[PDB]
């Protein structure tokens, strides 16, 4: 009945891991091959920086530069004639 | 907000915090590298004396330009 | 030292009393450096109304 | 019976196993879950989270947008398939700094052994996520509107 | 009475005795000589 | 960490040390004062600055100086 | 004198509190308290809360060296009891702290050599521009 | 309509989001 | 056995402390050296705990204190009447309420101030008052002057009373500890007595004094032809003749024959359409029911015979499996401090008098009350904050307890135990929700700022385009005009016109009419619930760790009046509960102020106006469903339109608004230079001005300090809260009043 123990140096402080279960996969034999094969090429950290950003911005500047009434109130543009200004302006 | 309430509260605020993320699970999972502290007490002075002027600046211009406009 | 009760001008710098007034309660006859202890009327910000100082630091007027 | 008691024995850790934390159940649903496994590789996890996402993401950007009175569902797909990219920034980002030797965890289970330490926090561990994040929001985000569009 | 003197003698009863006094003074001067600004 | 020093206008009467919450500063043997005794900073590492220390000494001007320094995890009152 | 053995002994009773230990103790220094108190009384925990102390040998478990100082003086001053305190390293080693030289630091022990001690008035420091061109500070000179 | 549908969103997003990244492994490390 | 225990003649009553001040600590009584003394003294005046350790003499001091506290409040009670007897319209005001504006002030002439008696009917001139005193006078019957006068001499004589009352009960006869700590019998006979007895009392006065004359002025036969109220009580001929069950006499109260009072014993509810006010037969019921519950309720508790429960027996008792020991050892606590009680207590009055403003909101008690907008606007206020006051107090004193009181050796206590365990997480939380609800109300209103800024009125917050509807509040208002139908078959009208329909009004203008609920509202009440989650943030933070958190272990040694703890530590800058009351009283100003700010706008919009061919025109045109949704209809059609009046107030009687309006700006602002600064500048600059001093030979003994930083955050605080309601307090009274 002691928490007391410098040879035990990870029971006493508290790192218990609260719902770590060591359990076997779950996941299918059929969809787990699915999943790997499918995810593995895009896996390293280097690539992502790569892809994502240079590939994001072309996601980007892709659906930002195709401009027109159809999606947005702005391409669409001023469809009425010029109001007076204050100081006799155009 | 920054210039009337100081360090003490603050802290003391994130010190409970800093507990709730660590026995959060999920969020476990994730943790900081630099630790979470309360600005300064001379941070606190700088950041309100920056906020007001700002505020005091762009007020005034706002209110300057549209009404002589 | 000077003579016990006597009226003191401060010459330290970095006093609460400098260039200000203060009696002699007792100058102590051994190797100490500021042996001169004296007791002013008036406190400073720490609630003290008394110090000690060497005898290059008070000046009988 | 005290409902309430101290964490796995210890009094003096900041905690306190209420049947809300601890109980026959909770600790068999959050293993249930991709983090929270121990024995399984890094590819796998990240897919079964990042999918997932891509779904909590994908609803939102329809029926609220500015093109919710009108392309509405469209306009609701790439944006769920955005705060997927952005996260796999967020992530690779939140990699690129922690990671510079070996891994740090608390290393044994609730009975006290010492079992083998998890690569959910490694050099290789996160990258594997972070693609994970990607391939599954991606991919994940596109049967959003397949299924309520196509 | 010795004790209760000193009391009517103490520094917010003192001030509150003479404020009434040349506060009245101020008064009492612009009710017989009203609204001046000169003299 | 922050610099904790004692100058020589110490009488020694122990209020610093007693007063300290992270223990600093401690009471070694002298030649120069009345109370045959000076206070000392030989854990400064473990100081926090709090200036209760500054606050306690009876000496004008204190005896005591704290200057707050480069900081580390201790000094920084942290427990996570 | 020879510092504190750090042995195995029972901590007092406590239904426990959110105040206590965190990843610090884990991955940086946590800290420990030993002292034998004579009955059964109650402290506050410095971290909150009410707990009961055990007859014999006590130890707690901080995470920070104030919150044995905050107690020890609660220990010290109320039940007039005296503790010894000292780290941990989550290596598995340990630094004895407190008393340093079993002597408490207030009253006098001989070998504990002056740290940090100027030796002139404050006022008798050097203005700091004869302290640039360097990584030095006013005082130490 | 030609310059600034490329220019106004790469200065928005862009610029900021290669810097927030940049700077904060900077930071970091 | 409970039983009356008293010290004879515990301290002498001549003059020797007067002229002595600070005798009440042996640290101030040493005189002063420096400034600080005098702050010092008055600062810890009423502080008894720090005083003294005996419990006897703080109790016999504090009630004492109660006494001397009532004496004023009595005189103050007594000023009201006389003026009301001697400087007042009152009588022209009981002759045509519709056409005079209550006035019981009238100025001297003298320095112009002659201008602020204006025009105010019944040919008298003077300042219209919002106390609403017009009202009760008429409430309670009152039909002359004369009564005024007499009732004014009687509250003097009952000051007189509580003085020598508490004199008395400190220097001649002191309760013993014992006697204080009968809470039993304390709280049987408060219930019983107090409260029983009063309304029971109280509603023999509105039965045989207020119900009468009411019914004779309502019909609109002239004051002083109305029979005097003691002629009520020997010729019940006139009581007959008004309700016909007098006849019968008590005959029907003993044989149980009850229905035959239900002449002037009425559930009506609604308004009497003749004055905008409830029925006072409903009052004079609700107060006999209400004295007969109070009066068996006060018969709970045991005291001198075995029956009755104990209160430390009902606390032990009640324990389970989540919180362990339960409320075991709360009695002693409450028994033995008075910091505790004191928290309690201040929570419960302060949402108390909340809710009497609402209640008198919804519910106007008084004759001709609804329709006098200016004490409507202004009692609704008043009463919204001093509860608002009393709650951050009860804050305050309960931190205070924890620190001072707080003995878990002595005095166990497991709630408070377990409470203490798992602070964190409950600090967090708050925190949580507070942001939570801060982003999904503020956020509401600047995302309709954006959008109606980019031209997108379709995409806003609002029952135009967005709705985000009221259902729950909707079905509540449903379910109570239903109920005199279903569920309070007795009951003729609804309790009032904000839920059920009927609109009543007087005088061409509305007393009340059915209050819409809208997408604008669903905004205002979540803002309220932040501003209310986000003070009880502070508090309850406050009070929680006021003895120890991570960063200050220890620092319940340092007392819970302090700054600081140095800059170590990363800075230690505003630790103390004191500190949390401190910023606490912020943020109280602030959702208080949104509250009455919602209530003037709400009832100037789609509330209050004018009657005309079948239709109502309200006083600002129901903007309110439409504006109060962004922050610039606020800036626009709440600030800038209606400080209007205040504004142009000058050349008129409501000009001393403007001063006012102009002066708590100036305080207003004048507390920042308190709250923004520290007094390392102030007492560098008092060195150089003290230099000045001292070559001219004018330094004062008593050594000029500056401001503690404590002192600096109380001024501050002071000064902010001074300035910010004093400068709503001109603005509503002079809009509403023009
Ligand atoms: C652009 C957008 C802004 C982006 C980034 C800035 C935001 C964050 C700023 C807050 C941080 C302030 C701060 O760090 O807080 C503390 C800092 C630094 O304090 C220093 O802190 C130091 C910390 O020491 C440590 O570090 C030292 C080395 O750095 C040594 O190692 C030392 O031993 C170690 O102890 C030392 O203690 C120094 O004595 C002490 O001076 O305070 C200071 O000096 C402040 C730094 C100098 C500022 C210059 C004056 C600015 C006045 C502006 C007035 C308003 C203008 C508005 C114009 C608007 C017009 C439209
Ligand atoms: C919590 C507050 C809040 C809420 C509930 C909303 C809600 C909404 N906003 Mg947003 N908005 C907010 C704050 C908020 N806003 C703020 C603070 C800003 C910055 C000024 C904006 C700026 C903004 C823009 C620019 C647009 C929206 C739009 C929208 C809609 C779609 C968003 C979506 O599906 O994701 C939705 C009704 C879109 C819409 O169609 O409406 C849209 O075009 N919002
Ligand atoms: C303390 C300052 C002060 C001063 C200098 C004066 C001076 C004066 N007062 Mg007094 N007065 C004072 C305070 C003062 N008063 C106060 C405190 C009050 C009541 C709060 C009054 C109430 C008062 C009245 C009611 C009358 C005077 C009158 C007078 C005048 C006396 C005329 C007379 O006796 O023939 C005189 C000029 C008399 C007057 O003006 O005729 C008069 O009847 N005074
Ligand atoms: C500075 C960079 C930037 C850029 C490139 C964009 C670009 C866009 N925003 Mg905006 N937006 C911005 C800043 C920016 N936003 C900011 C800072 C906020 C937060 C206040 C918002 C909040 C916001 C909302 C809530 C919505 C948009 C939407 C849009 C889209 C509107 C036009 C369309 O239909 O296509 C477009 C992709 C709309 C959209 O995607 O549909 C939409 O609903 N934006
Ligand atoms: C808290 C209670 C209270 C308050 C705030 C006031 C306030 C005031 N009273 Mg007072 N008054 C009060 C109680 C109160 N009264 C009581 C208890 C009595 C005796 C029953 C009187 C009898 C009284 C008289 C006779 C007069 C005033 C007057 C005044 C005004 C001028 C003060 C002055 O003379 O200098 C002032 C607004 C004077 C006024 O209205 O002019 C005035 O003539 N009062
Ligand atoms: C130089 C400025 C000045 C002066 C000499 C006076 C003097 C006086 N005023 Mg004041 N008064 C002033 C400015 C001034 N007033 C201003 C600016 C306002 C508007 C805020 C008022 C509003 C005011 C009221 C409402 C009343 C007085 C009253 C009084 C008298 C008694 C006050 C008292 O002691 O209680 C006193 C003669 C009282 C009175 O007439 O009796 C009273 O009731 N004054
Ligand atoms: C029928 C008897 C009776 C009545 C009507 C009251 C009425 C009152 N008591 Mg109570 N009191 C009573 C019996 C009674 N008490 C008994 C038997 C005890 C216990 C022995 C107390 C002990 C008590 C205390 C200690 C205090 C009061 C106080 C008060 C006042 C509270 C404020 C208020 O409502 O006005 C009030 C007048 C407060 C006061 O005097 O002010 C106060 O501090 N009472
Ligand atoms: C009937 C109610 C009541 C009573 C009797 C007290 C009594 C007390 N309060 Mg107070 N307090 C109250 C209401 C009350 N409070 C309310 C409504 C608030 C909210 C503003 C506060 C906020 C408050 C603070 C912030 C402090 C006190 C403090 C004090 C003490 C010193 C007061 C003094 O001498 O000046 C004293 C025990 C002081 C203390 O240290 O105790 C202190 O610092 N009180
Ligand atoms: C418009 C001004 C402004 C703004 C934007 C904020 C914003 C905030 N304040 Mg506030 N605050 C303000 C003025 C303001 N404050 C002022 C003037 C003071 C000085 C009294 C404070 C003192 C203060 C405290 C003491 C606290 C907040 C809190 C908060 C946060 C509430 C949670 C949320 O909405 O997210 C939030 C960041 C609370 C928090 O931490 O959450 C909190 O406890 N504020
Ligand atoms: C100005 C200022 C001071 C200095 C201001 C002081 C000391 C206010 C007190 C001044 C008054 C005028 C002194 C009271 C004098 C007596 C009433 C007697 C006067 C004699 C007759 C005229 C009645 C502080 O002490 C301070 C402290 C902390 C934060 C901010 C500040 C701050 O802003
Ligand atoms: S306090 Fe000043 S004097 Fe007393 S010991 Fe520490 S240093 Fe020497
Ligand atoms: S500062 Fe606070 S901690 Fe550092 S030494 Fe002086 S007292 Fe001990």
């Amino acid at each position: 009945s002691r928490y007391f123990d410098l040879q035990d140096m990870e029971n006493t402080t508290g790192s218990w891991d609260m719902y770590g279960v060591d359990e076997k996969k779950r996941y299918p034999d059929n969809q787990a091959k699915f999943f790997t094969q499918a995810t593995d090429i895009i896996s390293r950290r280097e690539s992502l920086r790569a892809l994502v950003a240079l590939s994001g911005i072309a996601a980007i500047v892709t659906y930002g530069l195709k401009a027109k009434d159809a999606d947005l109130p702005i391409t669409k543009g001023p469809q009425t004639t010029g109001e007076n200004g204050k100081g006799g302006s155009v | 907000m920054f210039l009337i309430s100081w360090r003490g509260y603050w802290q003391e605020l994130i010190e409970t915090l800093v507990w709730a993320h660590e026995k959060t699970p999920l969020a476990n999972l994730v943790y900081w590298k630099d630790k979470p502290v309360a600005l300064s007490i001379v941070q606190a002075r700088l950041v309100g004396l920056a906020h007001f002027s700002v505020g005091y600046i762009f007020t005034y211009a706002a209110f300057l330009i549209a009404s002589t406009s | 030292g000077p003579k016990r009760g006597s009226l003191v001008k401060i010459l330290r710098p970095e006093s609460y009393w400098f260039n200000q007034v203060g009696k002699v309660v007792s100058v102590d006859q051994s190797g100490v450096r500021y042996p001169v202890v004296v007791r002013f009327e008036n406190q400073n910000y720490a609630g003290v109304t008394t110090n000690n100082y060497a005898l290059d630091e008070v000046v009988a007027a | 019976a005290q409902v309430i008691s101290p964490v796995n024995g210890d009094p003096f850790v900041g905690m306190l196993e209420t049947p809300v934390t601890s109980a026959p159940i909770v600790a068999t649903y959050l293993s249930n879950l991709p983090a929270y496994r121990t024995g399984v590789a890094p590819v796998l996890r990240g897919v079964e989270i990042g999918l997932a996402h891509g779904f909590l993401l994908a609803g939102p950007f329809i029926k609220l947008g500015p093109l919710r009175n009108v392309t509405a569902e469209i306009a609701g797909s790439l944006s769920a398939a955005g705060l997927v990219l952005i996260l796999a920034l967020c992530l690779s980002i939140y990699g690129s700094a922690q990671f510079q030797s070996t891994p740090s965890i608390g290393v044994k289970t609730l009975s006290g052994r010492s079992v083998a330490r998890d690569p959910l926090f490694s050099a290789d561990g996160w990258s594997e996520f972070a693609a994970g994040f990607l391939v599954g929001g991606e991919a994940g985000v596109a049967w959003a509107y397949v299924c309520t569009q196509i | 009475m010795k004790d209760f003197t000193t009391y009517l003698s103490t520094a917010p009863v003192i001030a509150t005795i003479w404020f009434t006094f040349t506060a009245g003074l101020l008064i009492e001067i612009n009710r017989y000589f009203p609204d001046p600004l000169v003299f | 960490a922050h610099i904790v020093k004692i100058y020589d206008t110490c009488i020694g009467c122990t209020q610093c040390v007693r007063a300290c919450p992270l223990d600093v500063l401690e009471m070694v043997p002298w030649d120069g004062c009345k109370a045959s005794q000076m206070a000392s900073a030989p854990r400064t590492e473990d100081c926090v600055g709090c200036k209760r220390c500054e606050t306690a000494c009876p000496t004008d001007f204190l005896s005591v100086r704290v200057y707050l320094g480069s900081e580390s995890t201790r000094s920084m009152g942290l427990s996570y | 004198t020879v510092p504190t053995l750090n042995p195995d002994t029972p901590s007092p009773i406590f239904g426990g509190s959110t105040g206590g230990l965190l990843r610090k103790a884990q991955t940086e220094e946590f800290y420990v308290i030993t002292w034998e108190a004579k009955k059964e009384q109650i402290f506050e925990m410095p971290t909150g809360g009410a707990a009961i102390m055990r007859q014999g040998p006590n130890l707690l478990k901080f995470g920070k060296k104030e919150q044995c100082l905050a107690l020890t003086t609660q220990l010290r001053n109320k039940f007039k009891l005296t503790p010894c305190f000292y780290r941990v390293f989550p290596d598995g080693k340990v630094q004895y702290l407190h008393p340093a030289d079993g002597v408490y630091p207030e009253k006098v022990n001989a070998g504990r050599v002056g740290a940090n001690q100027n030796m002139r008035r404050i006022g008798q420091n050097v203005n700091p521009i004869k302290v640039k061109f360097s990584g030095r500070m006013m005082s130490p000179a | 309509s030609w310059a600034p549908s490329v220019f106004v969103p790469l200065t928005g997003l862009v610029l900021p989001a290669i810097a927030m990244a940049t700077l904060f492994v900077y930071i970091e490390k | 056995k409970v039983k009356i225990a008293v010290d004879r003649n515990p301290v002498e009553t001549s003059f020797e402390k007067w002229a002595k001040p600070g005798h009440f600590s042996r640290t101030l009584s040493k005189g002063p050296n420096t400034t600080t003394w005098i702050w010092n003294l008055h600062a810890d005046a009423h502080d008894f705990d720090s005083h003294t350790s005996d419990l006897e003499e703080i109790s016999r001091k504090v009630f004492s204190a109660h006494f001397g506290q009532l004496g004023i409040i009595f005189i103050w009670l007594s000023g009201m009447y006389f003026h009301g007897a001697r400087f007042s319209n009152y009588e022209a005001w009981l002759s045509d309420p519709t056409h005079i504006k209550p006035s019981a002030q009238v100025v001297w002439p003298i320095v112009g101030q002659e201008i602020l008696n204006g025009d105010v009917g019944g040919g008298f001139q003077g300042i219209q008052i919002t106390s609403g005193f017009f009202q009760l006078w008429r409430a309670s019957g009152i039909t002359s002057e004369l009564q005024l006068y007499t009732t004014a001499i009687g509250g003097l004589v009952m000051a007189a009373a509580m003085f020598f009352a508490g004199w008395f009960h400190y220097h001649k006869a002191a309760p013993k500890l014992e006697w204080f700590q009968n809470v039993e019998s304390m709280l049987n006979h408060h219930l019983g007595g107090l409260l029983g007895l009063g309304s029971l009392a109280w509603a023999g006065h509105q039965i045989h004094v207020s119900l009468p004359v009411n019914k004779l002025l309502d019909a609109g036969v002239d004051p002083k032809e109305i029979p005097l109220p003691h002629d009520l009580l020997l010729n019940r001929a006139i009581m007959a003749d008004l309700y016909p069950s007098f006849a019968k006499g008590i005959a029907p109260f003993f044989t149980l024959n009850w229905s035959e009072y239900s002449d002037f014993l009425t559930f009506k509810g609604g308004l009497n359409p003749v004055t905008g006010g409830l029925w006072l037969s409903d009052t004079a019921h609700h107060h006999v029911a209400i004295a007969v519950l109070f009066l068996v309720a006060g018969h709970m508790y045991r005291t001198n015979w075995g029956i009755g429960h104990s209160m430390k027996e009902i606390l032990e008792a009640h324990r389970g499996p989540f919180t362990g020991e339960g409320h075991v050892g709360l009695y002693e606590i409450l028994t033995t401090s008075w910091h505790a009680q004191l928290a309690i207590n201040l929570a419960l009055f302060g949402s108390l008098s909340i809710i009497v403003a609402h209640h008198m909101y919804a519910m106007p008690p008084y004759p001709y009350l609804a329709t006098d907008y200016g004490t409507q606007l202004s009692l609704f206020t008043h009463h919204t904050w001093i509860g608002g006051f009393c709650i951050v107090g009860a804050g305050a004193h309960a931190a205070i307890f924890m620190v001072r009181d707080y003995d878990p050796t002595n005095n166990y206590n497991n709630l408070l135990d377990r409470v203490i365990r798992h602070r964190d997480a409950i600090i967090s939380h708050l925190n949580w929700v507070c942001i939570f609800l801060g982003f999904h109300s503020f956020g509401l209103y600047i995302h309709n700022d954006t959008m109606s800024a980019l031209g997108r009125p379709q995409d806003m917050f609002s029952d135009t385009a967005i709705q985000l509807q009221p259902v729950f509040a909707q079905w509540i208002q449903n379910t109570h005009f239903l109920a005199p139908q279903l569920t309070a078959p007795n009951a003729l009208a609804a309790t009032s016109l904000t839920w059920g329909g009927d609109l009543v009004a007087v005088g061409g203008k509305v007393a009340m009419m059915p209050i819409s609920l809208g997408t604008s509202d669903f905004m205002v009440h979540h803002i309220h619930a932040f501003t209310i989650h986000v003070t009880v943030l502070i508090l309850l933070k406050g009070v929680l760790f006021a003895r120890s958190s991570r960063l200050i272990p220890d620092k319940a040694n340092l007392g819970f009046r302090f700054p600081c703890d140095g800059p170590g530590r990363g800075g230690t800058c505003q630790v103390s509960a004191w500190d949390h009351v401190f910023l606490g009283l912020f943020w109280m100003y602030n959702s208080l102020s949104i509250v009455i700010f919602h209530f003037s706008w709400k009832m100037q919009s789609d509330v209050w106006g004018t009657v005309t061919a079948s239709g109502v025109s309200h006083i600002t045109g129901g903007n309110f469903a439409q504006s109060a949704n962004t922050i610039n209809g606020w800036l626009r059609d709440f600030l800038w339109a209606q400080s209007s009046q205040v504004i142009q107030s000058y050349g008129s009687a409501l000009s001393a608004y403007g001063l006012i309006f102009l002066g708590a700006h100036f305080v207003w602002a004048f507390s920042l230079m308190f709250l923004f600064s520290g007094r390392g500048y102030w007492q560098e600059l008092i060195e150089s001005i003290v230099w000045a001093h001292n070559k001219l030979k004018v330094a004062p003994a008593i050594q000029p300090r500056a401001l503690s930083i404590t002192q600096g955050r109380a001024v501050g605080v002071a000064h902010y809260l001074l300035g910010g309601i004093a400068t709503t307090w001109s603005f509503f009274l002079a809009r509403i009043i023009s």
